[PDB]
DNA sequence: CCCGGTGCCGAGGCCGCTCAATTGGTCGTAGACAGCTCTAGCACCGCTTAAACGCACGTACGCGCTGTCCCCCGCGTTTTAACCGCCAAGGGGATTACTCCCTAGTCTCCAGGCACGTGTCACATATATACATCCTG
DNA sequence: CAGGATGTATATATGTGACACGTGCCTGGAGACTAGGGAGTAATCCCCTTGGCGGTTAAAACGCGGGGGACAGCGCGTACGTGCGTTTAAGCGGTGCTAGAGCTGTCTACGACCAATTGAGCGGCCTCGGCACCGGG
C-alpha cells in the first residue's frame, strides 16, 4: 500500500536498499532505520552532485548533464572532491588551468 | 610565410585539448597493445569491445594525472620543461616506487 | 535476456527535483549508477566493520549514521547526519 | 541577454542579375579557351632527361 | 609482436597537452611507454586473474573494473 | 666541526636506533589539545597514546623523507617549505 | 588545551629529519612540519573520537587508534593483541 | 569564438508483466539498563638533570647572473593506418536435469589461555682502549 | 703531509627485566556422528557480439631552421650550523583518589523468518527534439 520511501520522504528505494543490505553479507541483522538511514544519506549525496552537474551544464548553454560537466562539478566541489578523489569519471576530462609559470608575459 | 614563436601552439593545444573530452590514444593501436600484454598472461583470451575502452580510459586518466604531477615537479625545478627526472620524483612522491 | 538492475528512475526522480528542466544523457545516469552503487557499497562496509568492532551482530541506524561521519568531509558530513536522522524520524512515526 | 546577431545585403535584381551572368559568360569561356590552348601548347605530352 | 610503440609521440604529446604541459623533452616518450606498459601489464593481470576464476572465455568490463578497484584507481563509466 | 659533518653523523645516529623523536610529555599534551576540540572531559590510554605517537613519526619520517627528495631535485641541500608543499601536493593531502 | 603545538621543537624536528636523511634544514620548515603534523592528528584523533562516541565509551582505547590509522591507510602494527 | 540552419539517433515517455517489496504473524535473542568493582587514569609534589633556549661567529650553501650549446618547437610536405560498414560463427548466456557438499543438531572430547610461582636467560648501561676520522697547519 | 682533537667502534661484564617453563582449571572450542537441504556442475542450444574483408581520407612521421631553454661556471651574501653558557621543564616514582570500562544479571522489543498478496520497476518499443555538424562573420 506504501512504500518506505514515500513514508520516510524519501525518494529513494528503501525497500531495494534493505535487500541488498541484508544479501550483501554486510551484517546478520538489518536494522529498521538502517536502510531509511543509508537510503536519504544517498538521495542527498545524488541530489548535490546532480544539481552541481545540472547548473555545471546550463552553464554552458546546455540542458542536458554530460560526463564532463559531472567530473566539472565533482572536481569543483572540494567536498565531493575528497569524496571522490581516487575516483575518475569516463569522459568526463580535466579542469580549464595552466600554470602562471607555464602561462607567458 | 608565418610561423608563431615557440610556446604559443603549445598553449593552444593545452587550452583546446583540457576542454575537449576523447580518448587521445589511437583505439586500434592501444588494443593491438592490450592484445599483446593478455598474450603473455594467457593465450588466446578474448575481450569484449567494452573492456578496451575502459583500460584505454583508465590509461589515459592515469597518464593525465601523471604528466600533471611531472609538471609540478619540473617547475619546482625552475624549469619550464618537463624530463624523464620529473616523471620519477612524481612517482617516487606518488609512492608507485 | 537477464535483468540487469539500477536506480536510474530514482536519479531522474531526484534529478527533477534538483532541477526540474535539466536532463541527463544515458552515459551520466549510468556514471551516476555506479557512485551511487560505489557509496552504498563502502558505507556498508564501513558499517560492517563498526558493527565487527562493537561486538553487534547488527547494523543499526546509529552504525550508518558513524560510518557516514567516519567517510564524509565535515559540512557533507553534517548535511548527511541530518538528512539520515530526519529521514529515519519520520519513518518512525509512521 | 546582452548581446544579438545581425544580417544586411538584401539584394538580388533579376534582370541585372541576367545581365550579370551572361556577362559572367565572357570570362567563363575565356577561362575554357584558355586552358584548353595552353594545354595543347605546353603539355604536348613527353618526357624529359635525367640530372646526374 | 612488440607492438608497444602505438603509443606513439603524437598521442603521447596530446596527454602531455592535457595534463598541462606545454614543453617535452627527448627522453619522456620512452619513458611514458614504460610506465603505461608496467600500469597496463598489472590492470591486465588482474582482470585475467578475474576472468580464470570467471571460467569466462572472453575478458569483460567488469573484470577491468575489479581490476582497477584493486589497483585504488576506480573508475566510473562501465557499470561500476 | 664543518658545516655538514655532525649532521650527516646525526643521520647515520637516528637512521640506526628505534626510539621515539619526541617527546613523550610534551607530545600528550598536544594529542588531549587536539582531543578537547571533539569531546571534553575525553581520557585516553597510554598504548592508544603511544599508538598516536608512533604514527605521526612514522609519517613524518615519510614526509621528510620525501622532501628530501624534492629538495634534491632543485640541486639544493637543504630542504625548504615549497619542497613539503609539493610532497603534500603530490600526495594529495593539499592538492 | 592550547599551543601545545609548540611542543614539538627545533631538536625534536631536526631529530625526525635526521632519521628521514634530510642534511640541511631550514628555518621555515619546523613551522611547515608543526603545521603539518597538527593536521594529521587532527584527522587521526577524529576518527578515534568518532569511533569511541559511537561506543559510548569515555576513553579512547588502542583499537580505536589503529582503527582510525587503517581508515586514514597508516595501518599501524604493534597495539592489535 | 559566436550564430543560424538542418538533422538524427539517442533520451525520455508509454505498455505490460513479474518478482521483489509489503502485510500480517511468531520466537527468540542480543541488547538496554541497573548493580558492583577494581583498575587505571588523573592530580600533585619534590630531587635530579638533560635537554632546550639564547647568543656569537664565520663558512659554506642559496641564489642570482651570464654565457654557450643544443635540443626541443613550429611549419611544410610525405606515407601509414585508424576508422566506418557487411558477413560468418564462436562464443556468452537461457533452460533443464541431477548429486556432492555443506547446514543443523547433539553429545564426546583434545587443546589451548591464563593465575601463579619458580628458574633461567637476554642485553641495556657502564667502562675502556682501539680505530678511525677529522680538520687546522 | 701530518697530528691534536673528536667521535665511533669494538668487547667485556653483570644483574634485573623478560622470555621460558611447569601445575592444575576449565570453558570455550574441535571434531565425530546422523539427518536434511541446496545450489551449481553438466549438457544442449538459440542468439547476438566478435573477428575478419576492402576503401577514404586524417593523423602520424620525416625534415628543417633557428630560437629560447638547460646546464655549467662563478661570485655575492647571509643564514644555518656549532659551540658555549644560562635556563627550564622533562623524566622519575611516590602517594593519594575516584571514574568509569568491564563483568554481570534480568527482562524485553526488534528483526529474521515464513507465507500470501500487490504494484514498482524494468525490458521493450516508438516518437521526437537537444545537441552534433557545418560554413559564414
Amino acid at each position: 500500500a506504501k512504500s518506505r520511501s514515500s513514508r520516510a520522504g524519501l525518494q529513494f528505494p528503501v525497500g531495494r536498499v534493505h535487500r541488498l543490505l541484508r544479501k550483501g553479507n554486510y551484517a546478520e541483522r538489518v536494522g529498521a532505520g538502517a536502510p531509511v538511514y543509508l537510503a536519504a544519506v544517498l538521495e542527498y549525496l545524488t541530489a548535490e552532485i546532480l544539481e552541481l552537474a545540472g547548473n555545471a551544464a546550463r552553464d554552458n548553454k546546455k540542458t542536458r548533464i554530460i560526463p564532463r560537466h559531472l567530473q566539472l562539478a565533482i572536481r569543483n566541489d572540494e567536498e565531493l572532491n575528497k569524496l571522490l578523489g581516487r575516483v575518475t569519471i569516463a569522459q568526463g576530462g580535466v579542469l580549464p588551468n595552466i600554470q602562471a609559470v607555464l602561462l607567458p608575459k | 610565410p608565418h610561423r608563431y614563436r615557440p610556446g604559443t601552439v603549445a598553449l593552444r593545444e593545452i587550452r583546446r585539448y583540457q576542454k575537449s573530452t576523447e580518448l587521445l590514444i589511437r583505439k586500434l593501436p592501444f588494443q593491438r597493445l592490450v592484445r599483446e600484454i593478455a598474450q603473455d598472461f594467457k593465450t588466446d583470451l578474448r575481450f569484449q569491445s567494452s573492456a578496451v575502452m575502459a583500460l584505454q580510459e583508465a590509461c589515459e586518466a592515469y597518464l593525465v594525472g601523471l604528466f600533471e604531477d611531472t609538471n609540478l615537479c619540473a617547475i619546482h625545478a625552475k624549469r619550464v620543461t618537463i624530463m624523464p627526472k620529473d616523471i620519477q620524483l612524481a612517482r617516487r612522491i606518488r609512492g608507485e616506487r | 535476456r537477464s535483468r540487469k538492475e539500477s536506480y536510474s528512475v530514482y536519479v531522474y526522480k531526484v534529478l527533477k527535483q534538483v532541477h526540474p528542466d535539466t536532463g541527463i544523457s544515458s552515459k551520466a545516469m549510468g556514471i551516476m549508477n555506479s557512485f551511487v552503487n560505489d557509496i552504498f557499497e563502502r558505507i556498508a562496509g564501513e558499517a560492517s566493520r563498526l558493527a565487527h568492532y562493537n561486538k553487534r551482530s547488527t547494523i543499526t541506524s546509529r552504525e550508518i549514521q558513524t560510518a557516514v561521519r567516519l567517510l564524509l568531509p565535515g559540512e557533507l558530513a553534517k548535511h548527511a547526519v541530518s538528512e539520515g536522522t530526519k529521514a529515519v524520524t519520520k519513518y518512525t512515526s509512521s | 541577454r546582452r548581446k544579438g546577431p545581425h544580417c544586411e545585403r538584401p539584394l538580388t535584381q533579376e534582370e541585372l542579375l541576367r545581365e550579370a551572368k551572361i556577362t559572367e559568360e565572357l570570362n567563363l569561356r575565356s577561362l575554357e579557351t584558355y586552358e584548353r590552348l595552353e594545354a595543347d601548347k605546353k603539355k604536348q605530352v613527353h618526357k624529359k632527361r635525367k640530372c646526374p | 609482436r612488440d607492438n608497444i610503440q602505438g603509443i606513439t609521440k603524437p598521442a603521447i604529446r596530446r596527454l602531455a597537452r592535457r595534463g598541462g604541459v606545454k614543453r617535452i623533452s627527448g627522453l619522456i616518450y620512452e619513458e611514458t611507454r614504460g610506465v603505461l606498459k608496467v600500469f597496463l601489464e598489472n590492470v591486465i593481470r588482474d582482470a585475467v586473474t578475474y576472468t580464470e576464476h570467471a571460467k569466462r572465455k572472453t575478458v569483460t568490463a567488469m573484470d577491468v573494473v575489479y581490476a582497477l578497484k584493486r589497483q585504488g584507481r576506480t573508475l566510473y563509466g562501465f557499470g561500476g
